């Protein structure tokens, strides 16, 4: 079944990088969400 | 009939040198 | 940085026995 | 059946009415002064308390005298104008009668009573010792 | 105006001499312990044929106690940056602050200097200190320390007193594996570029806040270079009873509403602990 | 041994395993008693160049 | 059951600190719920 082999390695080349655990929201869109309930 | 238990109050320091056995030297 | 020296220990035997 | 309450809380003498004389106190934790009076006084006696340092020369003889800071809790108001510690036995202390008081922080190795300028010969009259407490070592 | 989340930061702490002493937990602030002074000597090889008996000498049994000091601090902010900011100044600042007691906290108890922090065994001076003696080069009579000193201080402990380790910093470890003999051969790890055997089998913990005798990895010693004797290198000692490190309260944040006024929001922090080293007889300190 | 000029006392190494070596063998098995230190004396011991 | 080992220890080991009885509710928002009963 499963292939393990996604067309999704188009950026782990160069455009990303493995093993450095990126944070999954940008500070700017935390701050908005943040006054938007205020 | 009383009993003393007197004890000092400043300590002093322990220095002692620490000499190894010397070069094996033939007995020649 | 300044280039620092990495001086190690060189042939080290004796104590007792200076040679003459 | 009273104990040898020397040892555990032991005293020495920190004012013999004629000289000073520099207590230890690095051995133990807590301690504080009991003053007392030997003849009637004429005035508002003052004490100044200093703190010493091992000496350079030998870590067991005291060196300078430094005066001990003063430290206010939240009560304190008066402050005593210069920010430096001082006992003040009040006037109208019979000669049968001691009074307690101590440092709330201790500092260095050693500490002193010597008597303030102006108050100095009715100090003649008074003794002031030290008794500390449980011993760290 | 591409702002990252990379935050490098490049600080370091110091290993942690604490797993080693021995741990004690009070819930106050004032803790009071016995001691065994002595045994004394009880009944002597008395003779036959003599109705009577000796009463010896007593021993002795002391009383110690100590206390737990404290330690506090204070930092704030100005509360309008604080609300526009591209980071999160508190949960930086409080990072901040146990990375300055963790590592207060290890020093102390290794420095401390008496009043209100607990004496280290450094500045106690009872740990007996052993000084290595001096070489020749030259006629020069230059200090140094050899491999054969290592072994000979490591095996001199006396074995009743139990297992102990050691602590040193690591450019003393480097220092002893980067030795050479007369010909040229290394004296540890013979021919594989490089001497690094399980450390916690030689029972030798290493740190980086220690002494550190070779002065930036820079005193190696044969001319100018000398280990100007009468430097720290290696410590040992049966930690779990040579020094305790007794834990009252861990590290606590309170806003101070008061002394905020309205511009500057104040924090406070604060943590109780201390230490004190128990029989000073367990430990030995290696000296040049 | 000797050393520069005077004639000063020690032990070898070789000193001790020509002791040990040296038991009448039929005395039966004998072991030896000694300080910590004088063991702690044999190990950190040196040859010529700077073996252990 | 009781796993006891929640993810919610992020904010104990600094961002919070154990065993210091912090109040539920700013003293702002206590004094605004009160002016708003007004």
């Amino acid at each position: 079944p499963a292939p393990s082999a996604n067309p999704a390695k188009i950026f782990i080349r160069r455009f990303f990088s493995a093993g450095v655990a990126k944070n999954v929201v940008s500070y700017s869109n935390v701050m908005a969400a943040q006054r938007a309930m205020e | 009939m009383v009993k003393l238990n007197c004890r000092p109050l400043c300590q002093a320091p322990t220095a002692s040198r620490l000499v190894s056995p010397p070069c094996f030297i033939c007995r020649g | 940085a300044a280039p620092s020296r990495l001086v190690q220990p060189g042939c080290f035997i004796c104590r007792g026995v200076a040679v003459s | 059946m009273n104990f040898n309450v020397g040892v555990d809380f032991p005293s020495f003498i920190a004012w013999d009415g004629e000289e000073s004389f520099p207590v230890k106190v690095d051995g133990f934790n807590q301690f504080g002064f009991t003053f007392k009076t030997i003849a009637a006084l004429t005035a508002a006696t003052t004490f100044n308390i200093f703190y010493h340092e091992p000496s350079d020369a030998d870590p067991c003889v005291p060196g300078p005298a430094i005066r001990v800071p003063e430290v206010p809790f939240c009560d304190t108001v008066l402050l005593s104008e210069d920010g430096l510690a001082a006992v003040t036995l009040p006037e109208t202390v019979t000669p049968d009668s001691f009074c307690a008081g101590t440092v709330p922080c201790m500092n260095g190795q050693w500490i002193s009573i010597a008597p303030a300028t102006g108050s100095e010969t009715n100090a003649a009259n008074v003794q002031i010792t030290v008794t500390m407490k449980g011993a760290t070592r | 105006p591409q702002v990252l989340a990379l935050e490098v930061d490049c600080n370091i702490e110091c290993a942690s001499l604490l797993d080693l002493y021995g741990q004690i937990e009070v819930s106050r602030s004032t803790f009071t312990y016995m001691k065994i002074a002595d045994y004394g000597q009880l009944g002597e090889y008395t003779c036959d044929a003599k109705c009577d008996a000796e009463f010896g000498e007593p021993g002795n049994i002391r009383h110690l106690e100590g206390k737990t000091y404290d330690y506090r601090g204070v930092f704030c902010f100005n509360r309008k940056n604080l609300q526009e900011a591209n980071y999160d100044f508190l949960s930086f600042m409080i990072g901040a602050a146990q990375r300055s007691h963790r590592i207060n906290r290890n020093q102390a108890l290794m420095i401390g200097k008496g009043v209100n922090e607990p004496k280290g065994w450094l500045t106690e001076n009872c740990f007996p200190v052993f000084q290595t003696l001096p070489v020749d080069v030259n006629g020069t009579s230059t200090p140094a320390f050899l491999a054969q000193d290592w072994r000979r201080f490591v095996t001199s402990f006396p074995a009743e007193y139990g297992e102990a380790r050691s602590v040193m910093h690591q450019n003393v470890f480097g220092y002893l594996a980067a030795m050479v003999d007369a010909n040229g051969r290394f004296l540890f790890g013979d021919g594989d570029l490089t001497f690094t055997p399980d450390l916690v089998r030689e029972r030798i913990r290493i740190s980086n806040c220690l002494p550190d005798p070779t002065e930036g990895n820079t005193k190696g010693g044969t001319g100018q270079d000398a280990f100007a004797a009468g430097s720290f290198v290696a410590a040992q000692a049966a930690w779990k009873t040579a020094f305790y490190a007794v834990e009252k309260r861990p590290m606590f944040f309170e806003q101070y509403e008061g002394g905020s006024s309205a511009w500057c929001v104040k924090y406070q922090f604060g943590a109780e602990d201390g230490g004190f080293v128990g029989c000073c007889e367990h430990g030995r300190i290696l000296q040049i």
